[PDB]
């Protein structure tokens, strides 16, 4: 077997990094007790050159591997055009790790097992390079497609996967460039301008690809902007953007299929009005769902306690588990309460995309308490009719 | 006035050679700076020589 | 006298990393110090007080800190040596001084990487 | 030795010279190992003219003067 | 006399930041303070700046480690695009010709660090 341990080694601090390995790996063999993650520490070395320690998916196994990384500070470079340098390309430039990007991965819930088959594609692609498989015999286009409901986390679990892969993979590529390509400033449109300005933006690509100590990830946003469907669209009216545009990246990107260190990830709304010749050149094309009854359920346990956790609910109450409700048998009692109630929400607040799902705490704040400081099975009241708040909203906008 | 780091106008000191350490400069900065000294105790033997009291003579030499 | 200074400076710098097998007894000075054989340390060292040489040509100076780091080269300990810089027992007084100054004390991890800095014969430690 | 002052704000031994007030440069030495490797050296290119003055083709002239001063 | 040479490489690092554009704030304007036909700046922080720049390598220049004064133009991502290199081997007959060489060598051409490893001015350039 094998489990994964992260460390987050402070900015401030710069002690080496095989004292940090062997000081982590001192302080899990004196523990060596689930899944929870370390924020105390008895040491003043460790305490000024660390700030936390988890565990990721109670055992006082050894067979533990440390990744220890690094969240840079700074935000997005930007890119702009090499002699038309004002709006052309404007590209966003992530030095990842970075500091936007942190809890994102664990935050996201979903329940098709995206994560594991997302991440273990990576896994067995990097096995498959070292072992010297035969690139012209067993190949992959090193794209990746996601396509869904709108609201409902996409692009998040791209940005979550490109950190998270820089933080696994330490050692392996000192660090990972992430380029977020804007879909919609690459369409100055006059007699197949676009088309060939696609070519700049992959040649810059290109120029962060080679550097072969980095491994890079290129996020395409509105994929169906890029390229979309010529064949069926029966419209000579379109002159060179549906023809000369598409065809000026499915070359572009099969010409950095013979390299390694990039990974192509693509974010769709629609699933058809897709060229058909580009939903043969990605690997995983992975549909990301609204939120479930048992996610809604731990979503808005995130919520409540991240709320109790700034102390916003004061007094604690602890929340149950779905499992042991199960466990009990849904069986009334003093404490099991307020779990009840989550879940009778849970069902009410049914097929709502997860970015209004994560909004609603926000007005069942807003609206129905104004108190600064708040007893729980009132707030959770106010979540109640929240809900039905932006059921009704929605039918007001028709 | 001036401080060496041999790893306020400061001359620094770099060395090509050792050049692991990918941030070095920060690491230079630290190097400098003062912080709470203990106090030098002065200090004390806790079982004094009390001349009333004669220690323990074996008789035998070292051949 | 400087050029001498700083061999007595090369002598404090490593026998206090010393003050562990890797370590040997050998004549400095007309005195048997247990330091190490190293002749990459030996001409290491000769290096950072023979740049340290010219320094003192100056004359304007006022520290030699010979900072024992910890591992994390983040200092939990310390030693400033604030000579004032304008027989075999004094030679040797200096090191009973440092000696008592760690017996007192305590020392670092085995490797102390240890970092050489100057200010520009008396001491004490900031631990 | 080799003296890599970074700053101007918007085997051989390197003598570097930190000088700081900031704390905050997190890269003096890579870019002074940047700043000390030699890149590639584009050769020293020769100057000419390329219309010289021809004794077959010869220049124009407008009449009036300058107003002098 | 390189109490005074130090000033010609300050009229040198200057007009060549003044005829590469590295900024377009046109503070330059001829300066003859003191009677000399040379361009520099009217930053008296950036004049005192190549003051101690050059006062922190008069313990270092004239000791003669010097292979080659390279000015480097830094870059967007501090990289040296144009190290103008002057060779240290050495009156204001060269002082115009290196500013005439400066000049001429900046026929063919089209941020900076005073890096130190005939006045043969030469630059390195990106191709
Ligand atoms: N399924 C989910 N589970 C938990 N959190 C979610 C989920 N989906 C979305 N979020 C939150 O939604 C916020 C942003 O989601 P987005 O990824 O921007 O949605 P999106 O899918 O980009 O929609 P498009 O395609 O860009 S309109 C993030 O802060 C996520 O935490």
């Amino acid at each position: 077997p094998t489990v994964h341990v992260e460390v987050h080694q402070r900015g401030s601090s710069t002690a080496k990094k095989e004292d940090i390995n062997l000081s982590v790996r001192k302080l899990l063999n004196r523990h060596n007790i689930g899944d929870y993650t370390w924020t105390e520490f008895d040491e003043p070395f460790l305490t000024r050159n660390v700030q936390s320690v988890s565990i990721i998916d109670d055992l006082s196994a050894c067979t533990v591997a440390l990744h220890i990384f690094q969240l840079n500070e700074d935000g997005p470079s930007s890119e702009n055009l090499e002699e038309e340098t004002e709006n052309i390309i404007a590209a966003n430039h992530w030095v990842l790790p970075a500091a936007e990007f942190h809890g994102l991965w664990d935050s996201l819930v979903y329940d098709v097992e995206v994560k594991s088959h997302l991440l273990d594609y990576v896994m067995t692609t990097l096995l498959f390079s070292d072992k010297n498989v035969n690139s012209n015999l067993i190949t992959w286009n090193r794209v990746v497609l996601l396509h869904g409901p709108p609201g409902t986390g996409k692009t998040s679990l791209c940005k979550a996967l490109a950190q998270k892969l820089t933080i696994r993979l330490s050692s392996r590529y000192r660090y990972g460039q992430l380029i977020e390509i804007n879909s919609h400033s690459l369409f100055s449109k006059w007699f197949s301008e676009s088309g060939k300005l696609v070519t700049k933006m992959f040649q810059k690509i290109q120029d962060l690809i080679d550097d072969k100590d980095a491994l890079v990830f290129v996020l395409i946003d509105q994929v169906e902007s890029l390229t979309a469907a010529r064949n069926a669209c029966r419209a000579g009216t379109e002159p060179s953007d549906a023809i000369r545009v598409v065809n000026a990246v499915l070359t572009q990107i099969d010409q950095i299929k013979r390299h390694s260190n990039v990974v192509i990830l693509t974010t769709s709304n629609i699933t058809e009005k897709i060229d058909v010749a580009f939903v043969d050149r990605a690997d995983i094309k992975q549909y990301i769902g609204p939120p479930s009854a048992a996610a809604i359920f731990k979503i808005y346990l995130s919520c409540l306690e991240e709320l109790m956790k700034c102390q916003i609910i004061y007094p604690r109450q602890q929340l149950l588990t779905l499992r042991e409700l199960e466990m009990i048998g849904f069986i009334e009692n003093n404490v099991s309460k307020l779990s009840l109630l989550l879940n009778d929400i849970s069902r009410k607040s049914e097929g709502l995309s997860g970015r209004v799902l994560r909004k609603l705490p926000f007005l069942a704040h807003a609206l129905y308490v104004q108190a600064p400081t708040v007893t729980i099975e009132g707030f959770l009241q106010a979540l109640s009719l929240a809900v039905d708040k932006q059921f009704e909203e929605r039918k007001k906008l028709a | 006035s001036q401080v060496h780091i041999f790893w306020t106008e400061v001359i620094l000191h770099y060395r090509p050679c050792e050049s692991d350490p990918t941030q070095l400069p920060k690491i230079a900065e630290k190097a400098i700076q003062d912080f709470p000294t203990r106090p030098l105790s002065r200090f004390i033997p806790w079982f004094p020589y009390d001349g009333s009291k004669l220690p323990l003579r074996p008789k035998r030499s070292p051949p | 006298v400087a050029d001498v200074l700083c061999e007595f400076l090369e002598v404090a710098v490593h026998l206090i990393l010393y003050v562990v097998g890797i370590f040997q007894k050998r004549k400095k000075y007309n005195v048997p110090v247990q330091m190490s054989c190293h002749p990459e340390l030996n001409q290491y060292i000769q290096d950072t007080l023979h740049c340290v040489k010219p320094l003192l040509e100056k004359n304007d100076v006022e520290k030699v800190v010979v900072v024992i780091l910890d591992k994390e080269h983040r200092p939990v300990e310390k030693f400033v040596f604030e000579i004032t810089q304008p027989v075999e027992q004094l030679l040797r007084a200096f090191i009973l001084k440092i000696s008592v100054c760690d017996a007192v004390l305590d020392h670092n991890p085995p490797g102390c990487t240890f970092t050489v800095l100057v200010h520009t014969m008396q001491l004490y430690v900031e631990e």
